[PDB]
């Protein structure tokens, strides 16, 4: 637990790296701010002029256990309990 | 369900706790119990005053002349609310039961003046 | 333990003896239940004061008599109230009893009521969609003739005596069975003098 | 006439329409005949006592 | 869905129609009164304080 | 993870993503098309990612697919007064055969809203019952009127123990 | 003849519109509110502008500045006098038609009193009654303890002004004898203290533009535009006043002189506006830094 | 409550409701009122059948609905 931990929280990639990967400009949305685009990073070398082809379907591997709680299908009465802070 | 004959009718169903009571009205068949399956709730009653002293009565009128226009009837307490809002005229025995009143206190006004005049 | 910020709570917490105490962190940092298993019960108990005798360990409000809940004290009602979310924190949050975290909700939602602590008010939509008072409803209505003339609705809602020909008809029909006949009653409510 | 209610919402309806009258709204009563609490009923669609002496 | 017949519920139900029709009381017994007790003696049942 | 390909075919939320609402004639839809070629390129997709969106919308509509019949692929619908819709498909995406029969025979917005707004005057908010139907179930729900006994109680001269021993 | 413009017309509204400005920093400011993880997109320049351009769209949706109308005539109307119902009961009844497809000002609400008369119910029962039936997010039916004197002068302390405005359009009609008594109170706190600024990019400030010049209380605004380099909104304030005012002393005189851009405030300022001398010594400093920078 | 099967009580044997007594005046006056009272209602009453029936006839055959069944039928071709 302890080794992979430390392995993926440094494997993570950030929102200036993406950027410089892909020429692209990343924009926030949020709902408490609306509609409104906030730009936490931009590239530093040439912005692409292109935009990325839009996907009509992504072809991304889901996960059970969260397409299961968005539904309202995973019961459990150990989940969203009440406890101390952390 | 199917109850042999009956009818439907534009009545008061009970509800509320213990010395609490608030009416909701409805149209239910005239078998089905009071405070069982109706069709339409058609408004509520609070018969005990609020803080300004006032008793609320909700009326869906565009529905109650819906099901008055099928072939509903309308219980008593119900037609005596209706004559107090100016939506049918006021009930012969609201009329009747004033009358009796008025002359019940002026029943008691002489009994009280005498006292107060013999003695 | 009479405690001298009782009419002034708003001043322990400006001072140093809760600094020294406290410092810049709530007041139930430092504060942990004792319970059996990993998983808390859902309900903190219900007070840590019975009879004027504290139990061995103490929520963070009840073991210091300083600490007042009052709905003025808006330093001390911000710690247990999220300030990304605005929501009051249940007890197993921080471990309040239940006769104070009712205490807090209360003065929590007086403080808000008096304008004394910040939270987010929306910009609702307007009601209805006209504002145009050009209907009976909100207006006057022609007065019906019987209204102008003092006179009832419906002519049957006054008295009318009868004639005599129709009572011995009734007398008739219902012959030692009777009731003395009423005259047409008063005009107006008696009243008790 | 109308009771109270019913004609405040009749006379308000016309105004909201366009309409502009001062004529009363009245119940046409003319078609409802009715008759004594002693008149004569069918007895043709009337029923009868059931087979049960006692 | 293939109801199970109740032959005994049909028979007995034109067998009480019948004898309704052929066991039928008459105007006789059933509008009977006793001039002193103001009963019905076909049914037991006194008449309205309004019609003696 | 989810097992098959495009798993996300298989959800809720993209399953109520089609906008092809059939009227009421519709009561059969055909589709012909062909495994292999890359004209029939489009029809493949469409029977691969849409007719799960088709049939979720239309539930009472029967859809019934053939492989390989014919050298091209295309779409027929039957409808209830006994018309025959016949729509060639060749050389089409899947987008383009999901927009094409909402225009001839699918439901615009306009038909839409209409339906929905009549099922917002089933719930009527004065109305008082259960929470799964109404929203308030009591008057004392309501701040001014009289709250219920089993939280504030009510006075003594409002209970009907009492009235009965102040009377006798 | 020769009508006064409204609060509504396209002139106005497009006036007060440039005043208020367009702020998305403060227009969509972070609420306190539930949170959800945010949503990422890479997007290109243009598909950058794009955006910003919705959210300029959506903020003027947000701005739409709520329409001012004069207090309601009470409601004094008698359906009936039943006499005959006198004495038979100690408190009135309150019938409300509860149909759904009904505009609540059209909305039938009546009074059964104690002495039979059936009269309608009064502006203050109308809009508690349609509370109960017909609840609104915000509203409650007991008027809250926040528009009281006290309380509201702790909102104004703590610059508050913009919440006050929301807690009373939520709890208040717009012709309401306490929405305009809340609303022209917060303006007046506002004209003392030199707090313009909270109003800004809001859709508050053209209903506060309206009520001083209609009162004529806009020199204290007419300064502020002027610290902060808004002299176009400090032009078209005297172009309003003097068009709601046509008959003054400044717009007369404006005529005469034919006087434009930067002379309009001083025409006002010396024949009409109360604080002659500061408007001048404060536009004189302007027009003076205005100059180095142009060097 | 009970049913035709179940007997009497012995209590209900011997048992006479009389009828209350009757006021002349208040009971002709009383019996007026219902006549008119009655009568006011049963116009209503026809009022508002002729309501129900007049929108159900209108709905499948009107001249709004017939004006839009023909502009589908239209604009299918
Ligand atoms: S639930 Fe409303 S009174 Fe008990
Ligand atoms: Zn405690």
């Amino acid at each position: 637990l302890t080794q992979g931990l430390f392995r993926g929280l440094s494997r993570q990639e950030t929102h200036q790296q993406l950027a410089d990967k892909k020429g692209l400009h990343v924009v926030e949305i949020r709902e408490e701010c609306g509609p409104l685009p906030i730009v936490v990073a931009s590239p530093r070398g040439p912005l692409r002029k292109d935009p990325e082809p839009e996907d009509e379907v992504p072809d991304v591997k889901l996960d059970w256990e969260d397409v299961k709680t968005a539904q309202g299908m995973k019961r459990s009465v150990w989940s969203n309990l009440k406890r101390a802070a952390t | 369900k199917a109850y042999r004959g009956g009818h439907l009718t534009i009545r008061l169903a009970l509800g509320g706790c213990t010395n609490r009571p608030f009416y909701r009205i409805v149209a239910a068949h005239n078998k089905c119990p009071r405070d069982g399956r109706f069709v339409e709730q058609l408004g509520s009653y609070d018969p005990l005053p609020n803080s300004h002293g006032e008793k609320l009565v909700a009326l869906n009128l565009d529905r109650i002349r819906h099901w008055i226009g099928c072939g509903a009837h309308l219980s008593k307490p119900m037609e005596k609310l209706l004559g107090l809002a100016g939506f049918f005229p006021l009930h012969p025995m609201m009329i009747t039961n004033a009358e009796r009143l008025r002359r019940k206190r002026a029943r008691e006004v002489l009994l009280a003046s005498q006292k107060t005049d013999a003695e | 333990p009479i405690s001298p910020y009782k009419d002034e709570p708003w001043k322990y917490l400006e001072s140093e003896e809760y600094q020294e105490r406290y410092g810049s962190r709530p007041v139930w940092a430092d504060y942990r239940r004792n319970h059996k298993g990993g998983v808390p019960p859902q309900r903190t108990r219900k007070t840590c004061i019975r009879r004027n005798k504290v139990v061995g360990n103490p929520c963070p409000i009840c073991r210091d008599h300083k600490l007042h809940v009052d709905f003025r004290n808006v330093k001390l009602l911000e710690q247990f109230v999220c300030a990304h979310t605005g929501i009051i924190f249940y007890a197993p949050y921080t471990g309040v009893c239940v006769k104070q975290h009712k205490r807090l909700t209360q003065a929590i939602q007086k403080a808000r009521d008096h304008g004394l602590l910040i939270y987010h008010i929306p910009q609702v939509e307007p009601r209805d969609l006209d504002f145009s008072t050009s209907h009976g409803a909100v207006s006057a209505t022609p007065p019906a003739p019987t209204l102008v003339s003092g006179d009832p609705w419906y002519p049957w809602y006054n008295w009318k005596q009868p004639p005599e020909r129709e009572l011995s008809r009734l007398r008739r029909l219902y012959q030692g069975h009777l009731q003395e006949e009423s005259g047409p009653p008063p005009e107006s409510m008696p009243k008790m003098p | 006439p109308y009771p109270p209610l019913l004609r405040a919402m009749i006379i308000a309806e016309r105004q909201k329409n366009g309409d502009t009258s001062t004529e009363e709204p009245m119940l046409n009563v003319q078609r409802i005949r009715m008759e004594p609490w002693d008149y004569p009923a069918k007895q043709e669609d009337k029923g009868r006592a059931k087979g049960t002496p006692v | 869905k293939k109801v199970r017949p109740r032959l005994i519920a049909e028979l007995a139900r034109r067998v009480r129609a019948l004898r309704e029709q052929l066991n039928r009381p008459r105007d006789s017994q059933l509008y009977a009164v006793d001039y002193e007790t103001l009963t019905r003696p076909f049914s037991g049942r006194r008449l309205p304080v309004r019609a003696w | 993870p989810m097992k098959g390909r495009f798993p996300i075919r298989r959800t809720l939320q993209y399953l109520s993503q089609g906008n092809v609402v059939f009227k009421d004639s519709v009561k059969v839809m055909t589709v012909n098309y062909n495994t292999h070629g890359e004209l029939g390129e489009g029809a493949r997709k469409f029977v691969f990612f849409n007719i799960p969106q088709i049939q979720y919308k239309n539930p009472w509509v029967q859809i019934m697919m053939f492989k390989n019949m014919t050298p091209s692929p295309f779409l027929r619908f039957y409808l209830d007064s006994g018309e025959q819709v016949l729509v060639d498909v060749e050389t089409k995406s899947n987008k383009e055969i999901m927009e094409h029969i909402r225009k001839i025979l699918g439901k615009n917005e306009e038909t839409l809203r209409e339906e929905e707004e009549e099922k917002k005057q089933l719930s009527h908010p004065a109305n008082f019952g259960p929470r799964k139907y109404c929203l308030r179930e009591c008057i004392c729900e309501v701040e001014g009127q009289v709250p219920c006994p089993s939280l504030v109680p009510l006075p003594k001269e409002m209970r009907g123990k009492y009235k009965a021993a102040l009377k006798a | 003849e020769t009508k006064k413009p409204t609060f509504m017309d396209e002139e106005v509204q497009s006036i007060l519109t440039k005043m208020t400005g367009l702020n998305l920093q403060k227009t969509f400011k972070p609420a306190i509110q539930e949170l959800k993880p945010p949503t990422y997109k890479l997007m290109t320049q243009a598909q950058l502008e794009e955006a910003t351009r919705q959210a300029v769209e959506a903020a003027k949706v947000r701005l739409k500045m709520p329409p001012v109308l004069e207090e309601r005539v009470p409601i004094n109307d008698v359906l009936a006098e039943d006499k005959i119902l006198e004495g038979t009961e100690t408190t009135k009844y309150v019938f409300t038609d509860i149909s759904y497809s009904i505009p609540h000002r059209e909305r039938f609400i009546v009074v059964r009193e104690p002495s039979g008369t059936l009269r309608k119910a009064s502006w203050e029962e109308r809009d508690r009654m349609i509370q109960v039936y017909f609840p609104k997010e915000g509203r409650k039916i007991l008027t809250p303890i926040i528009f009281k004197e006290e309380n509201l002068r702790t909102m104004y302390s703590q610059d508050r002004h913009v919440d006050v405005l929301n807690l009373c359009f939520a709890q208040f009609e717009p012709d309401s004898t306490e929405y305009i008594k809340v609303h022209h109170k917060t303006y007046e706190d506002i004209d003392k203290r030199g707090k313009y600024d909270l109003l800004r990019s809001t859709r508050y400030f053209g209903g506060m533009v309206w009520y001083f010049v209609n009162n004529k209380k806009i020199d204290g605004l007419l300064i502020d535009q002027i610290q902060r380099d808004l002299i176009d909104d400090a032009t078209n304030l005297v172009q309003l006043y003097h068009v709601l005012h046509p008959d003054g002393q400044s717009a007369q005189g404006a005529k005469d002189q034919a006087a434009e851009g930067i002379n309009l405030i001083k025409v006002f300022a010396k024949t009409e506006a109360q604080k002659g001398a500061y408007i001048e010594l404060t536009l004189q400093t302007y027009q003076e830094a205005l100059s180095r920078h142009s060097a | 409550r009970k049913t035709r099967h179940d007997p009497l009580a012995k209590s209900k044997i011997e048992r006479v409701n009389m009828p209350p007594a009757v006021d002349p005046a208040e009971f002709f006056v009383l019996m007026e009122r219902y006549q008119h009272y009655r009568q006011t209602v049963r116009a209503l009453r026809m009022e508002f059948v002729s309501e129900v029936q007049r929108k159900v006839h209108e709905a499948r055959a009107g001249v709004l609905a017939e004006r839009k069944a023909l502009k589908d039928a239209a604009e299918h071709r």
